[PDB]
């Protein structure tokens, strides 16, 4: 469990979040789906509250360390280094805290056609308010704005740590 | 914070005269809280 | 002198126009500049240029007589000493540098400076070009006071904020290439309506501009002499408490809040480390109403 550690420049214009869901994300799923993906991916500075709040540190994971050599995080990104700060140091830690998504219930209209061409008994409204239940906690956590890549849409990734330390992990780098 | 699936109702409606205390409300149910509203609504309305 | 006065106004000493945008091409931004209108109103680039421009202005005042009003002489009389005093000491100069670094690194546009590929900013000072700056190469925190044109500016900024010259006028324009059909960043306005609670950009003389305070807030960033600056090495923008809505800690909440240290230096006629005088002459350079309950 080799790490290597960004730090988010502070104090610049631009919201760290902006900054991940602009440039590190889509070069860090590419060089996922390029690689074997086994690298995973670490906030350490996460703190859930009424909202959860991200931090400021990206931390990615790897069972290799020349695994991690060859991902050349020093490579590229040379257009951010005004933003984001790479460090040449990768180490084995102690705790690798993973991170799952909790991706859920989509709209009302969105979900209508495609529960009426299973489900024919066309419910309506009744207990869909259920909906703006689960929502509810799930617009509590931290998420991602992502551009479908494939499917030329956007979205917005939700992620929660959880306890189990090992497993596969998903093309973005999600357990 | 408020935990999820239950919401804060007061035991006395504040429609008819119920008071803004600590006293006056306890946590329910996502379901409950709708009976308790659809039975006060059906017996004063 | 026992405490401050019941009245106490100082206007600002820098200010800065309103800023507009423009369209254009990097090989043509010398000859021609098309108009960016505004399209929950979004403004894009348009399809064929792929160059955006922004210019404004700033206009400077000497420091001495820039107090407002103020409710008792004495006191008038030793904020006057002690701004003779910092002038004898060092002459404005640092102050100075890091406003024009400020200017130089083109912290003033914001969002629109991440993704660009080339920037290139135009400094003229009483109809005269200086040499053109890459904003490219200028790090966000270094404050460097070693180019000759940097000093050259810096000399003449400093010597008409002590009692050189009664004004300066500065015109800055800059070019900054972010591609064809791409998207920009202008400032926005309050939403009190109680309906369309979409953003509201900001349309000064028709075209898409950007808010004055905004300008002035990246370029008064030039706060590094507070306290905990060695854990975390990042200047911040300059005011009374030092909050900083970034990371939402005030780096001066109590004992280097802006009001103790004028307090030390007029009634207790203490002498301060140069630190705190850079910090108090760029608050007063700011400006506000920093008065006094009747005690």
């Amino acid at each position: 469990m080799f790490s290597q550690i960004l730090i988010i420049k502070p104090g610049t214009g631009i919201s760290p979040n902006i900054i991940i869901s602009e440039d590190i994300f889509p070069v860090l799923h590419s060089l996922f789906v390029e690689h074997d993906k086994k690298f995973g991916i670490t906030f350490p500075a996460y703190s859930f509250d009424k909202k959860g709040h991200l931090g400021n540190i990206i931390e990615v994971l790897s069972e290799d360390k020349e695994a991690l050599a060859s991902l050349c995080l020093e490579e590229h990104l040379a257009e951010v280094t005004d933003y984001v700060k790479v460090k040449k140091e990768i180490t084995f830690t102690d705790d690798y805290v993973l991170f799952k998504r909790i991706r859920e219930e989509n709209q009302y209209e969105t979900t209508a056609r495609r529960m009426r061409k299973r489900g024919h008994t066309e419910l309506g409204r009744p207990l869909e308010m259920h909906i703006k239940k689960k929502n509810q906690q799930i617009f509590c956590h931290a998420y991602i704005k992502v551009k479908s890549a494939s499917t030329g849409q956007s979205y917005n990734i939700f992620l929660a740590p959880t306890d189990i330390k090992h497993g596969s992990f998903s093309a973005y780098g999600l357990l | 914070n408020i935990p999820v699936g239950y919401e804060v109702h007061h035991i006395v409606p504040l429609s008819q005269g119920g008071a803004d205390s600590i006293k006056n409300m306890i946590m329910l149910s996502i379901e409950h809280h709708e009976r308790v509203t659809e039975a006060h609504a059906s017996y004063f309305k | 002198l026992k405490s401050r006065p019941e009245n106490l106004s100082f206007a600002r000493c820098l200010n800065t126009t309103e800023a507009k945008f423009w369209q254009t091409d990097f090989l043509k931004r010398h000859t021609f500049k098309l108009p960016l209108l505004i399209t929950s109103q979004s403004c894009t680039l348009s399809t064929e240029c792929d160059t955006l421009r922004i210019d404004f202005g700033i206009k400077v005042l000497p420091v001495k007589e820039s107090m407002y009003s103020c409710s008792d002489y004495n006191y008038r009389t030793a904020i006057y000493q002690k701004i003779d005093e910092y002038i004898a000491e060092d002459g404005f100069l640092t102050l100075a540098k890091r406003y024009v670094n400020n200017i130089a690194n083109a912290r003033f546009l914001w969002r629109n400076r991440k993704g660009a590929e080339i920037i290139e900013t135009i400094v003229t000072i009483e109809d005269k070009e200086y040499p053109s700056f890459n904003s490219k190469s200028f790090n966000l925190d270094t404050f460097v006071e070693d180019n000759a044109t940097i000093n050259e500016i810096a000399q003449q900024i400093a010597d008409t904020f002590a009692g050189k010259r009664e004004y300066l006028n500065i015109y800055v324009t800059c070019f900054v290439k972010i591609g064809c059909a791409m998207e920009v960043y202008p400032s926005q306005e309050m939403t009190f309506d109680d309906d369309d609670k979409g953003k509201k950009l900001f349309k000064f003389e028709g075209s898409a501009g950007m808010h004055s305070q905004k300008i002035n807030n990246a370029l008064r960033t030039i706060d590094t002499w507070y306290p905990d600056y060695t854990t975390y090495e990042f200047p911040i923008p300059v005011e009374n408490y030092g909050a900083a809505r970034s990371i939402g800690i005030p780096f001066r909440p109590d004992t280097k809040s802006f009001y103790k240290l004028i307090d030390r230096m007029i009634l207790k006629n203490e002498d301060l480390p140069i630190e705190d005088k850079h910090y108090v002459m760029a608050i007063l350079i700011r400006g506000g109403m920093f008065s006094k309950k009747q005690e």
